[PDB]
């Protein structure tokens, strides 16, 4: 993707503020209550049945910290998210038949779970900087379909 | 919401449509898998290739389906009951995907049917496309 | 579909806003153009200046009409019908552009109800916004 | 935009059948018949009231031509799209102020009219290559979009 110097800062910034672990179990957590169809890809996390449920689930949050781990990684490589993401835009295709719509909504519900996390802090500015990471990180993942 | 003139318009294109519903509507899931690539993770279990019996019996099932609500066009939702439910519990389908669809439905109509295929009749089929889409996708959360 | 759980949840979120509603509107507008810079191509006769009185004035008038929406949940079709002519017939605004304000929307009340803003309550603002929109656009075409 | 030589080719084949103007008129019409809203940019060009009356605008006709004119041009460029459309992608965003949905909606009629004129002819595969070019050209004019 292409960030100002200005956008760059803020998503670095902001970011080294998040706790990953548990901004990822909410992130996925509020996914699987949003937009419940995604609930497909995870039968086997148990029960997913009320929001409570949910965000109590341990597979779920387990499952959140991972996606969010890697999704941090891409932080480090913004110049090269094809690159970075291909292993995993490939087993996300051919293993793990992940609609790639998925990793549109995931991004939306992470900046929501931004919004609602820091505030006022997460300005206008801030957030337009987070859209064009997330966009790149779905196009980034959605990249080796076929 | 289809005006009059717009199930006027739907009822007689499918009309024309009739007997190879079954197979306009094979092609248009191949023209979607073709497309669209990323449609495919939801038949990771169906061999995709051309001709597949697999293909052939889907197309089938999503036509009558189609005719059932040309059929019931006054009442969509409670005619499609079953598929939606289908859809939203089981299938999951992300709603972009039906548009997808719908379109690669509209160029197999465009393609088979030269003489009915025009503006209006276009503009009526797509809204229907979009009706059909918004009843399957009406119980999702 | 709207349930008792989605109106309970919606109406208490927006019973939180309260007199910010204006002012949340304004925001979630700078937050779209910021974001999404496509929808800016709708006022091109606007000052879209941060703090800009314009997008001020707009962002309350667009808030209003949700306050009503709410008001309205079991009715929503007949209290944004003005609504629904205006953007149909007249600004043409291509519903892409409504799922976009939508999010600026929820972003806005994620930021500004900390407390509210449950995974719960953050599912139905998003059904009853997607709704407004549904009606906002019903009759375009 | 990354088509194979073989893609190229079909896209190249069928398009030598195209009458520009005819097409032109067709899908332009067909565009403000089917998706009312973009009719928006269109009050100068006199009768727009009826399908009938849209697709026998000589000023729809005319707008048809030059666009497709512009299009058609831009499949001898295949490989630098981008480079081809940055002005026009300019005027657009600065002087038109066209979103460049329509530009997403301008190409499923064009697919559309395409099948309508080419029957048979427009298969599976040639539909796919048409899908890409076409997402090619909107990707293309909405780039240089701020
Ligand atoms: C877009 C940001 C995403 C990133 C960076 C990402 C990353 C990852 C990674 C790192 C794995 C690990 C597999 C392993 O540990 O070997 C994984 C697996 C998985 N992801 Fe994603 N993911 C993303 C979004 C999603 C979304 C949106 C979904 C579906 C809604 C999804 C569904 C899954 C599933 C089902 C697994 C495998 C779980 C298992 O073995 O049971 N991912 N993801
Ligand atoms: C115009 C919209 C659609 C119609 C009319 C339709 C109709 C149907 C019907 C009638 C069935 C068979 C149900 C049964 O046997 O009881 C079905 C199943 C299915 N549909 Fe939908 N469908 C549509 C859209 C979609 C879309 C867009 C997709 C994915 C891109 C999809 C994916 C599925 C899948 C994966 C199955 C089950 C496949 C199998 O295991 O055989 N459908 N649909
Ligand atoms: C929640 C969805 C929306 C609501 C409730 C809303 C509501 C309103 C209201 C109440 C007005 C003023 C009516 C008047 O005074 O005549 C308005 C005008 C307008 N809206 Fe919408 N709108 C929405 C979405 C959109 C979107 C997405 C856009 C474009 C990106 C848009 C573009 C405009 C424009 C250009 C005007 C008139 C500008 C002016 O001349 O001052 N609207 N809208
Ligand atoms: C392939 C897609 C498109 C191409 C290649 C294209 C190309 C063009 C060209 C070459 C012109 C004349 C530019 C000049 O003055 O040098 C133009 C003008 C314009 N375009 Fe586009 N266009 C596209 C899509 C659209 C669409 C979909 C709309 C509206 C929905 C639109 C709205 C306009 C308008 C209103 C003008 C000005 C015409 C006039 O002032 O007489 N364009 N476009």
């Amino acid at each position: 993707v292409h960030l100002t110097p200005e956008e760059k800062s803020a998503v670095t910034a902001l970011w080294g503020k998040v706790n990953v672990d548990e901004v990822g179990g909410e992130a996925l957590g509020r996914l699987l209550v949003v937009y419940p169809w995604t609930q497909r890809f995870f039968e086997s996390f148990g029960d997913l049945s009320t929001p409570d449920a949910v965000m109590g689930n341990p597979k779920v949050k387990a499952h959140g910290k991972k996606v969010l781990g890697a999704f941090s990684d891409g932080l480090a490589h913004l110049d090269n998210l094809k690159g970075t993401f291909a292993t995993l835009s490939e087993l996300h295709c051919d293993k793990l038949h992940v609609d790639p719509e998925n990793f549109r909504l995931l991004g939306n519900v992470l900046v929501c779970v931004l919004a609602h996390h820091f505030g006022k802090e997460f300005t206008p500015p801030v957030q337009a900087a987070y859209q064009k990471v997330v966009a790149g990180v779905a196009n980034a993942l959605a990249h080796k379909y076929h | 919401v289809l005006s009059p003139a717009d199930k006027t318009n739907v009822k007689a294109a499918w009309g024309k449509v009739g007997a190879h519903a079954g197979e306009y509507g094979a092609e248009a899931l191949e023209r979607m898998f073709l497309s669209f690539p990323t449609t495919k993770t939801y038949f990771p279990h169906f061999d995709l290739s051309h001709g597949s019996a697999q293909v052939k019996g889907h197309g089938k099932k999503v036509a009558d389906a189609l005719t059932n609500a040309v059929a019931h066009v006054d009442d969509m939702p409670n005619a499609l009951s079953a598929l939606s439910d289908l859809h939203a519990h089981k299938l999951r389908v992300d709603p972009v995907n039906f548009k997808l669809l719908s379109h690669c439905l509209l160029v197999t109509l465009a393609a088979h049917l030269p003489a009915e295929f025009t503006p209006a009749v276009h503009a009526s089929l797509d809204k229907f496309l979009a009706s059909v889409s918004t009843v399957l996708t009406s119980k999702y959360r």
